[PDB]
């Protein structure tokens, strides 16, 4: 009879940068869809 | 009527070359002060992220 689990750990969720469709309209709003993307990776590392 | 005539047409050559040089380095520095001014105008993203903020996304 050993250690069976750790109920206290949790797999963290792995993240997903979002990809943007290469069209014109990204080059012009590259920068923000960056921003955006970034925004979107640090609410799901802490969670909202 | 004779001296100060010669001497006078003996200045002419040399007058006349200063004042061509002269005149070339006006043109010159006239040239010399031209640059072109490139001006710099507020990215259009920064505004395409102020209207994001403002909806309230």
């Amino acid at each position: 009879r050993a250690d069976e689990v750790d109920y206290t750990n949790l797999p963290a969720p792995k993240p997903q940068k979002t990809v943007w469709d290469d069209n014109i309209e990204t080059e012009v709003l590259r920068k923000y869809l960056d921003g955006l993307s970034q925004y979107d990776m640090e609410e799901a590392k802490y969670g909202v | 009527d004779i001296m100060v005539p010669s001497f006078v047409y003996n200045k002419l050559p040399v007058i006349h070359f200063l004042q061509e040089k002269r005149a070339e380095q006006k043109l010159r520095r006239v040239l010399d002060e031209t640059y072109t001014e490139w001006t710099e105008e507020l990215d259009q993203a920064h505004v395409t992220d102020a209207i994001t903020r403002s909806l309230n996304i």
